[PDB]
């Protein structure tokens, strides 16, 4: 962190350790399916 | 009496900062208040 081999004597405060996650969780309540076939159904609408 | 009165009448505990989980919430973005 200091980039120097020789360090003066003293108490420092360098770095933190944040814990690494373990396991997994997943709810994702079930849904229906999108009716995207209307994107390709009937005739294609005009820009107007 | 006066020093305790001053420290009691202001709105400002170690070895329990982690076990409390503001003082514990300040470590979520790393900075600490040195003793």
């Amino acid at each position: 962190s200091y980039g120097q081999f020789d360090m003066n004597s003293g108490v420092y405060s360098a770095s933190y350790f944040n814990a690494q996650p373990r396991g997994y969780y997943y709810v994702a309540n079930e849904l229906e399916e999108c009716a995207l076939d209307v994107l390709f159904k009937n005739i294609a609408p005009q820009i107007a | 009496a006066l020093e305790d009165l001053l420290f009691d009448k202001v709105t400002l505990g170690y070895m329990k900062g982690y076990d409390e989980c503001l003082i514990c919430a300040q470590y979520v973005a790393g900075y600490k208040v040195l003793p």
